[PDB]
């Protein structure tokens, strides 16, 4: 379709996962041009980051059971 | 003496102008009541000729009634054989311009005249292959209008130079010379029988010639314009006469008078074509309007109309046996109806 | 936590909203004039087969183009106004791919009619002695048209699937085949601006300067009204076609960047709706134009309405 | 479906195909009718007779002239066979002035009439120089006594060429009017021009254009 | 018009050799052109034919894909070429014209012929050998034919030939009743389905020969048995 | 001038020396001609489609 929603950069400081309930994973295939890691908080933010550094691996691991 | 030639030419044109007016007792159109009608006619177009890549000017059957002749501008004369339609000889002409052209009787001669005041006769059925041009006779001063084969060794020819002569092909001479007209000559017709002949010029009358004596006998006055077409009736007793003023007309020869008018108040142009039926009771006409229209010969009213074709009507031809009609025109195709 | 304004995700539900109410009307209303406008000539033509020749020809192949493309169009506002893709996987298949067909071959009519007008005026004399152009060529030059269309259109069929990118299903292409994913992209996306924009132009300023060139010479009270419909005919191709084809390109500069802003993105979001309309404005008024202006046929129209009613 | 049947259709085919390579072969020449009145330098200008017919060829291209003279009959009757030709070349003598007025309704006569709507014509006015020379003594009030203008050549020939666009009543019909000087002017070259313009015009109306 | 051809003497069996047919006094374009073999104790028999334009080609039953023909139209030339040749081709060859449209008449005119030696479907009956024959007496021959040779249309397809002694022969009747010209009005033709008879009224000298019966039905064209008129 | 009075006055004198019947004879003649060979007319009556040398 068209004007589907992206992430435009990766820049962030590091989340302790205590503030992380839910994430989902935007691909450079399908819509948007790069792919990245939204992560959603108890605040209604919306927190993005790159796939392929260790904290964003570490907290997805643990975070992907309950 | 020329006031005493004047009155002796008058004193005799009001002396016949009585005689006609005393012989008829009463008119066609009484006696023609108390008898059936035709009935409403309707054909359908049977077969298609393509070929030329121009105006079809004249057409011409044969005695066989199943081969047929054409001529075009584009300078090439077709015969054609209507039933497998397919070409058999395609002839290729001198000059471009021709206006008519004729087939013999017999089956062996063809003949062709246009704007060059020279008529052209093929010998077809020759001892080598190619078919090649037997004799030239050019005699006249004026354009070729009408030319018909009387026999394979006698033909006669009509021109814009106001006259019409007989020729003989074996010596390529004039025999004899018809002078009467004052305009152009533009059609003429054989009796069934080949010892008369009538034809019809810009001076809006007709004559009637005798071949053997060379001399006229009768004069029909009845138009307002140049007659077209003209044609004999079966029977050879009368005549149909085609002008440029949206009327036909019906003479008799044993009674010297017009006998009937065919007109209907819709068509407003002239006459291009004439012909009769094989009993004589059906007339068909070709207009200029892409229209041609089947007269009763007696009642005198429409009794069917054939479909039209994209161009002008030029000529139009019924066959000896009398089982179709066969029509030229502007937009180059030829149609059979029955 | 404490990030504050720093890369957040750019919400284009407004953008939306927007699109919403606007898209659905602006094809219903181009749709129905679009199809009633074509039609008519589609008839006018169809009424006589003799005397068709030349340019007719492809008059009556352009008018063919245009009523499958706006026949295939109000799918998308039912799409847009329902807000998900219902119809089968086959649908989103088929409706893509066949709108990419009558799109480009609209295209390589226009030039084919350029190239028509060129050799007929400037080679007058020479084509006449060398009887160059004929009625049965044309027929041959539009199966090689309709031919390049199917094979330019075989990239956009191979890629367009069903999947939902978020919330409910929608109909994109998606690219899980190849290795490099942007690159594709990149290569789909220059194609259909080459085709596009670049062909037609070059094809028509060159043909329409040579023509105009030698008719300003020529002693004739016919000129007048010829120079005039071909400075008119020129005009519009570059006041619809230029600001879609600008837009497109804005898309292909940036297409790998990571520090470009929301609000850029965002204002390019409004004007792909409001220029990707006249894209469709011009394919569905042009051949209307080319035919109307024509003496011959306004004259056979009138014929045929002052027949017909009587 | 029979021996002879068939030899006699293959016949046919042979014959149906050798007449349209001639018909593609003839699609390839100009063909001018050459009208005018007799003694008006008629024949320098294409530089019981029935009819002439001529043909020449410049720069690449075969023109056919039809010269109608000697018939004495009625024109109507016969114009009808030279209906599409690419245009006219009409003739007139400025030598003498006791033949214009004949020349002029015979001008206004072919120029309208039912089968000439569209066709174009070009207008030939010769011995330029001879009518120059006699402008000296005999004046111009002689012919088209209503006026003339000045008394000597540069301004009197002006009015002729009026006369005979006063006498064009058509809406889409041109008049190429030249002057040939003498029995010493080349002509191929100003006919070549005139006949460019017309199969241009025609192409236009076949386009969509106008 | 003169048909001469020329090439052939005594080969060795098993070579080759061409025949060469050379055309003058005609239109050599327009007509198809026929080659008919004669066995030195036997009667005619076909072999092979080519149309105009060299368009269709056909052969006989006994000798296809060993002989080939073909036409030079620019020379006015027609060539037979023969190869591989058997011990029973030993017999004159004559080279015919003819011509297709509606009414025409085929097979008018015959060549010469050459002698080349060799050292070491619808069938026609004719039943008679020889016929004693008396000068002012009329006479009739009579060809029986296998199937009915009349189709849809009315004409019926049988030419009658004559061969005088040390000549060639030439066309009598084409299409069963009418009659080729230069031919006098002596004889006469008529028959009905499958049963034909050629009659003749006052017979005089220089008037005997082979009469042939020939059918153009359907290719090959078969011949008959002939019939001799005595002294 | 004389030569075409003279020719004109005897043309009109030879004209004036034909004998005419009737319009009510050569009219019943022509309706008594046409009703005998009517009956065998193709084109006024027509014969079907066996006979037609055209179509069957």
């Amino acid at each position: 379709a068209s004007n589907f929603d992206c992430c435009l950069g990766y820049t962030d400081r590091i989340l302790h996962p205590k503030f992380i309930v839910g994430f989902t994973r935007q691909l450079a295939n399908e819509g948007c041009d790069i792919n990245a890691i939204i992560f959603h908080t108890k605040k209604k933010l919306s927190v993005c980051a790159n796939p392929k550094q260790t904290w964003v691996k570490y907290i997805v691991r643990l975070l992907s059971k309950k | 003496e020329l006031d005493q030639l004047r009155q002796e030419a008058e004193q005799l044109k009001n002396q016949i102008r009585d005689a006609r007016k005393a012989c008829a007792d009463a008119t066609l159109s009484q006696i023609t009541n108390n008898i059936d009608p035709v009935g409403r006619i309707q054909m359908r177009t049977r077969r298609t000729l393509r070929g030329h890549l121009a105006k079809i000017y004249a057409m011409h059957w044969g005695t066989d009634s199943r081969l047929l002749v054409s001529a075009s501008q584009d300078g090439k004369l077709i015969i054609w054989d209507s039933y497998t339609t397919n070409k058999v000889h395609a002839i290729p002409l001198r000059s471009s311009w021709v206006m008519t052209c004729a087939y013999a009787p017999s089956g062996n001669y063809v003949a062709c005249g246009g704007l060059d005041n020279i008529c052209s006769i093929y010998n077809l059925k020759t001892r080598e292959g190619n078919v090649r041009v037997s004799r030239e006779l050019a005699g006249h001063t004026g354009y070729l209008s009408c030319c018909r084969f009387l026999d394979d060794n006698q033909i006669v020819t009509s021109s814009g130079d106001t006259t019409c002569a007989l020729w003989d092909i074996e010596t390529g001479q004039q025999t004899t010379t018809f002078t009467g007209h004052t305009g152009d000559v533009m059609s003429l017709s054989l009796a069934p029988d080949t010892r008369l002949f009538v034809s019809g010029a810009c001076d809006a009358s007709a004559k009637l010639w005798d071949v053997r004596e060379g001399m006229c006998r009768q004069t029909f006055t009845g138009h307002e314009s140049d007659i077209n077409a003209i044609c004999f009736f079966p029977n050879g007793n009368a005549f149909a006469t085609g002008s440029d003023d949206a009327t036909c007309r019906l003479f008799d020869l044993r009674a010297d008078q017009e006998l009937m008018t065919y007109s209907h108040d819709n068509i407003i142009c002239g006459i291009t074509s004439v012909s009769f039926s094989k009993s004589g009771r059906l007339l068909l006409a070709g207009y200029d309007d892409f229209n041609c229209n089947v007269w009763d010969a007696l009642k005198a009213d429409r009794a069917g109309v054939l479909a039209g074709h994209d161009n002008r009507v030029s000529c139009l031809g019924v066959t000896d046996d009398g089982m179709a009609v066969a029509t030229g025109s502007w937009d180059s195709f030829l149609k059979i109806w029955n | 936590y404490s990030v504050d304004s720093e890369m957040l995700l750019c919400s284009l539900q407004e953008v939306r909203q927007f699109s919403r109410l606007f898209v659905p009307i602006a094809y219903s209303l181009i749709c129905v004039f679009g199809l009633l406008g074509n039609i008519l000539v589609v008839i006018t033509f169809a009424f006589y087969k003799k005397a068709r020749s030349m340019t007719d020809v492809y008059l009556l192949n352009m008018a063919i183009a245009d009523i499958l493309f706006v026949l295939t169009l109000p799918f998308w506002a039912v799409s847009h106004a329902t807000g998900a893709w219902v119809f089968s996987n086959a649908t989103c298949k088929l409706l893509k791919g066949i709108y990419a067909i009558n799109f480009n071959c609209g295209m390589l009519l226009l030039t084919c009619i350029s190239m028509d007008r060129y050799i007929a005026i400037v080679q007058a004399t020479k084509s006449f002695r060398l009887r160059s152009r004929t009625l049965p060529r044309s027929k041959i030059i539009c199966l090689v048209v309709w031919g390049l269309s199917v094979i330019i259109s075989s990239s956009t069929f191979v890629f367009n699937q069903k999947y939902n990118t978020q919330g409910s299903d929608v109909c994109e292409p998606k690219y899980q085949t190849v290795s490099e994913p942007i690159r594709w992209k990149l290569l789909m996306l220059g194609l259909e601006l080459l085709f596009g924009f670049f062909i037609p132009l070059m094809f028509m300023i060159f043909c329409y300067t040579f023509i105009v060139k030698t008719l300003v010479q020529a002693q004739n009270s016919k000129r007048h009204k010829a120079i005039r419909v071909i400075i008119a005919v020129v005009l519009v191709f570059l006041a619809c076609q230029i600001p879609h084809n600008m837009v497109l390109l804005v898309t292909a500069a940036n297409l790998g960047k990571m520090n470009r802003s929301c609000q850029s993105e965002k204002l390019i979001g409004y004007t792909k709706t409001v220029t990707e309309v006249l894209a469709f404005l011009h394919c569905c008024l042009n051949p209307v134009l080319y035919a109307f202006i024509g003496q011959k046929f306004r004259n056979y129209f009138l014929k045929i309405l002052k027949d017909l009613w009587c | 479906l029979s021996a002879e049947e068939r030899a006699a259709l293959e016949r046919s085919k042979a014959i149906e195909k050798n007449l349209k390579e001639d018909g593609i072969s003839a699609a390839k020449d100009v063909k001018l009718l050459l009208l005018g009145a007799d003694n008006s330098g008629k024949s320098t200008i294409v530089k019981t007779t029935g009819i002439v017919e001529t043909h020449f060829t410049f720069k690449n291209l075969h023109f056919r002239l039809f010269d109608v003279g000697g018939q004495r009959s009625e024109r109507k009757k016969w114009i009808h066979c030279f209906e599409d030709v690419t245009a006219i070349i009409f003739c007139v003598d400025l030598s003498d002035y006791n033949r214009m007025h004949e020349s002029l309704m015979d001008f206004d006569s072919i120029c309208n009439n039912k089968f000439f709507i569209d066709t174009s014509i070009i207008l030939f006015l010769n011995k330029k120089d001879l009518f120059g020379e006699k402008i000296k003594k005999s004046p111009l009030t002689i012919c088209f006594p209503e006026y003339t203008g000045p008394n000597t050549y540069e301004d009197a020939a002006a009015y002729i060429q009026a006369q005979f666009e006063s006498k064009n009543r058509s809406p889409n019909k041109e008049i190429y009017c030249h002057m040939t000087c003498a029995t010493d002017t080349n002509n191929a070259q100003v006919i070549f021009d005139a006949v460019t313009d017309i199969i241009i015009a025609n192409n236009l109306r076949g386009c969509g254009l106008y | 018009v003169q048909l001469v051809e020329s090439g052939g003497g005594l080969v060795q069996p098993g070579g080759s050799r061409k025949l060469s047919c050379s055309a003058s006094g005609f239109a050599f374009s327009s007509f198809g052109m026929h080659w008919v073999r004669q066995a030195p104790e036997k009667g005619l028999e076909w072999v092979a034919y080519i149309s105009s334009g060299s368009g269709t080609i056909y052969y006989a039953d006994t000798v296809k894909g060993r002989f080939t023909i073909s036409r030079d139209d620019p020379k006015n030339t027609l060539f037979l070429q023969m190869t591989s040749l058997r011990s029973e081709d030993t017999a004159m060859y004559y080279c015919v014209r003819s011509i297709y449209y509606y009414g025409s008449s085929p097979f008018d005119f015959w060549g010469q012929g050459t002698t080349l030696t060799v050292s070491s479907d619808i069938v026609m009956t004719q039943a008679t050998s020889s016929v004693p024959v008396t000068p002012g007496e009329s006479v009739s021959i009579s060809c029986r034919s296998s199937k009915s040779l009349l189709h849809s249309n009315g004409n019926t397809y049988l030419y009658w030939f004559l061969q005088r002694p040390g000549q060639s022969p030439q066309l009598l009747i084409y299409r069963m009743s009418n009659l080729a010209s230069g031919v006098p009005d002596r004889f006469s033709g008529s028959g009905s389905g499958t049963a034909f008879t050629l009659t003749i009224s006052r017979l005089e000298a220089e008037d005997v020969g082979v009469y042939y019966c020939m059918q153009h039905l359907e290719y090959p064209l078969t011949f008959g048995a002939g019939t001799k008129l005595e002294l | 001038s004389i030569a075409q009075a003279r020719k004109l006055v005897e043309q009109l004198k030879m004209e004036a020396n034909i004998d005419r019947i009737k319009v009510s004879k050569a009219a019943a003649d022509l309706m008594a001609y046409c009703e005998a060979h009517a009956k065998e007319d193709p084109l006024l009556t027509p014969v079907p489609a066996s006979e037609n040398p055209f179509r069957e």
